[PDB]
C-alpha cells in the first residue's frame, strides 16, 4: 500500500485579493466664495444742503 | 498446501489517490 501518503486536495478558496479598499468622508468641491462686500443706497444724491 | 508467494487478497484500491482543489464560483 502506502500510496505516496494518497493524494491530498489543494488549497481551494480566499476569494479576494487582500486589498480591504474602502474610503472615508472624500473631499468636496470649495464653494466658490461669495466676495464679501456691502450693501448700500447708491443713488444720486447726497447732501444737497 | 502452502505457497508463499500465491494468489493473496485481490488487489483493490492500492494507490488511491484524489482530486486537488475542485474550485468554486465565487465571482459575478
Amino acid at each position: 500500500g502506502a500510496p505516496g501518503a494518497p493524494g491530498s486536495q489543494g488549497a481551494p478558496g480566499l476569494q479576494g485579493a487582500p486589498g480591504a479598499p474602502g474610503s472615508q468622508g472624500a473631499p468636496g468641491l470649495q464653494g466658490a466664495p461669495g466676495a464679501p462686500g456691502s450693501q448700500g443706497a447708491p443713488g444720486l444724491q447726497g447732501a444737497p444742503g | 498446501p502452502g505457497a508463499p508467494g500465491s494468489q493473496g487478497a485481490p488487489g483493490l484500491q492500492g494507490a488511491p489517490g484524489a482530486p486537488g482543489s475542485q474550485g468554486a464560483p465565487g465571482l459575478q
